[PDB]
């Protein structure tokens, strides 16, 4: 989705 | 006029509980016995250290200092390490990037850690060398809160990183808080993909169609891909490119640029984001299908374009313009805040939906923060000279230069570079 | 109706596609070179092995047996060029469990392996001791498809397990296909917690409200917690318990019996299910919060209750009656495939919602399959005696008993019980 999948 | 509390913001700790954790973390004040008098003595050690007045009271000049972003390492000695005063029994050290940060692409990071290391290599015999396999002298890694060593982190800002002194085990390991907006010091850094300027960094802010954009935008497109200008004036210079983002496109693998499929099942676990699971290189990758194991199609997620930070909107992009309490907004603001934090609504108007997020700020130059962290890995400790790289508190410096104090410090420890002829 | 391709399902294999793979994995038939006289000569080595009419062709006799759940090890040896005819050089062997299956509770699994080891010691001077940290002689783990050894599994049914002959490295290792409905041989198992029978297995089927239940239900419950009767007649005996799940509750940790939170972030990754990430004892856990790092709240996931298996309904029970291809069904059907496996829509209508799941079958005994695998872990190979535990095709035997073939085989290796 734009934003991005949570996580780093 | 109104300064309201946003529905979702990270709860500011009390001046008291802020001083307790600070003295406890950087001073040694007894974790549970840091009550009034026993802290007053300590509080003054903190005060002495910084330029503050040794009152021993929680005066504003103090709590103001305690509130600034800074390193994770302490300012006091572990009440005198008889056995210790670190050194690298060698002038040839080896490091290894165990893991990365999505804020930056692998190369930028790799380079930063490189440049950080040269800083000390320029004035000492010390020579650094990256290795890709097995244990290294200095093992670099990114983590959040508690990450495996009982010296946890704390969320955006506050502690930024830390490193252990020279030695075995975790000796020399440098750890950076994975909850920071890792940059090169002057705002979000995103390296463009494809477009007429592949490999150049998005240039924030950039001027496009009479508008200024301080982050990648999907304006002018219907495929929903985020792009940006690699220069300021998009009209004059027509350079632009695509911003990384795993929900859009992968980088490598065998999925041929298809976006990550969340959640995707890998063995007994369903990942909802990119992982490094089953990898050693610390390169995130993901399943571009709903069952990696079944159809081994996958891609890599080398970076991520941050629309918004914190808030409630899970990263959802700002929406311009947006209405906040009868006043229309066309940019980020501090309206309704206090602190200094710039935010925006991630929906048309805020009042109706009440969904917001913080606008990415200046973040912390990985180069500077790392350079410092490595100073420790070599054995150096905090200096009180606020201009010295080894100072506790973080400060951005357009063009860095090692402080005399630092040069005097690393060299008294390793000696100067050898005078050849 | 024709044969329809269901969502998320695997792609069917043809009768020939199958045979060729089967003779490739199990017979050494060269993939690209397994055709014409080679497929014929090979087909026959296989038909002989399973005592089929040595036709040499792909005939309803051979095929039928080719699609029976069987062990993932070869039937043809090579142990000439494959290193020395194996055999632990010591009677004191150690096994470590590095992974489990959500199908059975840690204990029930731990036992099943234990009982399976005991099956070899009972007749030989061999002793097995579980260890909880380090490199054991026999490492037991569950995995799917390619699970890190070049010998991939295949999803539901088919190859059920595999193990390596005694030796250093991966030698002795026994791996299990995680895509299988692991059971004790008689269908799904669910050890219940709390209630008035905590520690008891669910009794399927069980009768409640004048009705049969072959899985847990939230029926007659308002909170939606899953339960089941631990005895058949729920009236003559009022014992029952609540069935596990990570969506309802958790065990241990500090979560205090709270559900998991999917997804929940753990360092640079978002987990949409329990995981063992971090642990070194295969125990499944999950954040019971949205940020495990921040909240430090977590709980274990010891076993998952299933009312349906596989599919896209992630476990959700069937819906009777349901509508498929315009027609209505009041029971599990096979309508739509070539493999005759029973499936059901998890919603009154399928066509529009397209949500389906496999009606759970009898599954495979972890005991027996483990028993089998440990046989290889000790140096044994497949038997042509259908009785022998070492026969490749799987077969449920309630009253399991080593074959005279097996006892001879294992102890011509190690010798008999001292
Ligand atoms: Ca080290
Ligand atoms: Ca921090
Ligand atoms: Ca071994
Ligand atoms: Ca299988
Ligand atoms: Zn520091
Ligand atoms: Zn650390
Ligand atoms: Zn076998
Ligand atoms: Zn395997």
């Amino acid at each position: 989705g734009p934003a991005g999948p949570p996580g780093a | 006029s109104p300064i309201i509390k946003f529905p979702g913001d990270v709860a500011p700790k009390t001046d008291k509980e802020l001083a307790v954790q600070y003295l406890n973390t950087f001073y040694g004040c007894p974790k549970e016995s840091c009550n009034l008098f026993v802290l007053k003595d300590t509080l003054k050690k903190m005060q002495k250290f910084f330029g503050l007045p040794q009152t021993g009271d929680l005066d504003q000049n103090t709590i103001e200092t305690m509130r600034k972003p800074r390193c994770g390492n302490p300012d006091v000695a572990n009440y005198n390490f008889f056995p210790r005063k670190p050194k690298w029994d060698k002038n040839q050290i080896t490091y290894r990037i165990i893991g990365y940060t999505p804020d930056l692409d692998p190369e930028t990071v790799d380079d930063a850690f490189a440049r950080a290391f040269q800083v000390w290599s320029d004035v000492t015999p010390l020579r650094f060398s990256r290795i890709h396999d097995g244990e290294a002298d200095i093992m670099i890694n990114f983590g959040r809160w508690e990450h495996g060593d009982g010296y946890p982190f704390d969320g955006k800002d506050g502690l930024l990183a830390h490193a252990f002194a020279p030695g075995t085990g975790v000796g020399g390991d440098s750890h950076f808080d994975d909850d920071e907006l890792w940059t090169l010091g002057e705002g979000q850094v995103v390296r463009v993909k494809y477009g007429n300027a592949d490999g150049e960094y998005c240039k924030f802010p950039f001027l496009f169609n009479g508008k200024e954009y301080n982050s990648c935008t999907d304006t002018g497109r219907s495929d929903g891909f985020l792009w940006c200008s690699t220069t300021y004036n998009f009209e004059k210079d027509g350079k632009y490119g695509f911003c990384p983002h795993e929900a859009l496109f992968t980088m490598g693998g065998n999925a041929e640029g298809q976006p990550c499929k969340f959640p995707f099942r890998f063995q007994g676990t369903s990942y909802d984001s990119c992982t490094t699971e089953g990898r050693t290189d610390g390169y995130r990758w993901c399943g571009t299908t709903e069952d990696y194991d079944r159809d081994k199609k996958y891609g890599f997620c080398p970076e991520t374009a941050m629309s918004t930070v914190g808030g409630n909107s899970e990263g959802a992009p700002c929406v311009f313009p947006f209405t906040f309490l009868g006043n229309k907004y066309e940019s980020c603001t501090s309206a309704g805040r206090s602190d200094g934090k710039m935010w925006c609504a991630t929906t048309a108007n805020y009042d109706d939906d009440r969904k917001w997020g913080f606008c990415p700020d200046q973040g912390y130059s990985l180069f500077l923060v790392a350079a410092h962290q490595f100073g420790h890995a070599m054995g150096l400790e905090h200096s009180q000279d606020p201009g010295a790289l080894m100072a506790p508190i973080y400060t951005y410096t357009k063009n860095f230069r090692l402080s005399q104090d630092d040069i005097k410090g690393i060299q008294e420890l390793y000696g100067a570079s050898p005078d050849i002829d």
